[PDB]
């Protein structure tokens, strides 16, 4: 009856940004009050809708994308942005309708000595299309000489671990991100507010 | 308390061969990318070879490709560098190096991607 936002926002494990997770939300009641009655979210912005009116809205389907990046990169989770994350990992369309939510997760995703399980794609031949997901692990040929399955100069592996230490600067600390996409189809609305 | 201990090396003639080994203590070796660098007297430290722990790829400097072979035995916490067809320009101090536990490093040739360094082993190839 009520939409399972707890499985998304309160999940104990989050995906790497290059392999970002998507959950479809449908046929339920959406109560976004948890976004208001909380001084814990660091980013809560919407595009195409008013963020204070979410409980008054209905949609055919809602899609929740979640992943971890570092604080300095949260600004790239927006339409028209540029950078490693927006270009190679997770890109929003220009006509994006939905909301972007983020919060500091240093207490969950950083470890003494460092947590390196979260990865991001560092090299790619071209930018992603909006909502495209690339999980390939081909050696990146930076130069003109083929690599022949061997790494070295101008032959790199495309993924790179984040280095999340508890004592990192807040810009280098891990942040958990949730992107809500609102979809309208020629069909009855199955995700409404209270 | 993380320690890298190397064995092998020494003096050979041109065309000879060697085998270096490097054993770690205090690390989960099976989740650590291992590497070999070298430094000639007066010159800068340069990349030689590397072997990944998760994605299996090997890495080699262009000058040693085809002559050197890097390998690893996780059960013995050991990484190996077989150096065949040695040239005089291979003379240097060779350093074993290790990245961090679970870390996925993209660029194998960058020394800053390795956190633990061995003491170094002399390799001389004359005439
Ligand atoms: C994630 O979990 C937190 C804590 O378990 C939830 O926050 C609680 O929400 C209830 C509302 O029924 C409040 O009565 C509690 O005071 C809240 N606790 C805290 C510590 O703030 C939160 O609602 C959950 N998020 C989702 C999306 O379900
Ligand atoms: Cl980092
Ligand atoms: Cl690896
Ligand atoms: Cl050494």
């Amino acid at each position: 009856n009520l939409c399972p936002f707890g499985e998304v926002f309160n999940a104990t494990r989050f995906a790497s940004v290059y392999a970002w997770n998507r959950k479809r939300i449908s046929n339920c009641v959406a109560d976004y009050s948890f976004l208001y009655n909380s001084a814990s979210f660091s980013t809560f912005k919407c595009y195409g809708v008013s963020p204070t009116k979410l409980n008054d809205l209905c949609f055919t389907n809602v899609y929740a994308d979640s992943f971890v990046i570092r604080g300095d990169e949260v600004r790239q989770i927006a339409p028209g942005q540029t950078g490693k994350i927006a270009d190679y990992n997770y890109k929003l369309p220009d006509d994006f309708t939905g909301c972007v939510i983020a919060w500091n997760s240093n207490n969950l995703d950083s470890k003494v000595g460092g947590n390196y399980n979260y990865l991001y794609r560092l090299f790619r031949k071209s930018n992603l299309k909006p909502f495209e997901r690339d999980i390939s692990t081909e050696i990146y040929q930076a130069g003109s000489t083929p690599c022949n399955g061997v790494e070295g100069f101008n032959c790199y592996f495309p993924l790179q671990s984040y280095g999340f230490q508890p004592t990192n600067g807040v810009g280098y600390q891990p942040y958990r991100v949730v992107v809500l996409s609102f979809e309208l189809l020629h069909a009855p609305a199955t995700v409404c507010g209270p | 308390e993380v320690q890298l201990q190397a064995s092998g090396g020494g003096l050979v003639e041109a065309g000879g061969s060697l085998r270096l080994s490097c054993t770690t203590s205090g690390l989960t070796f099976s989740s650590v990318t291992m590497g070999w660098f070298r430094q000639a007297p007066g010159k800068e430290r340069e990349f030689v070879a590397a072997i990944r722990w998760k994605f299996g790829n090997l890495g080699y400097a262009d000058s040693v490709k085809g002559r050197f072979t890097v390998s690893r035995d996780n059960a013995k916490n050991t990484v190996y560098l077989q150096m065949n067809s040695l040239k005089p320009e291979d003379t240097a101090v060779y350093y074993c190096a290790a990245a961090r536990v679970g870390e996925i490093i993209a660029v194998l040739i960058s020394p800053s991607n390795y956190a633990y360094w061995g003491q170094g082993t002399q390799v001389t190839v004359s005439s």
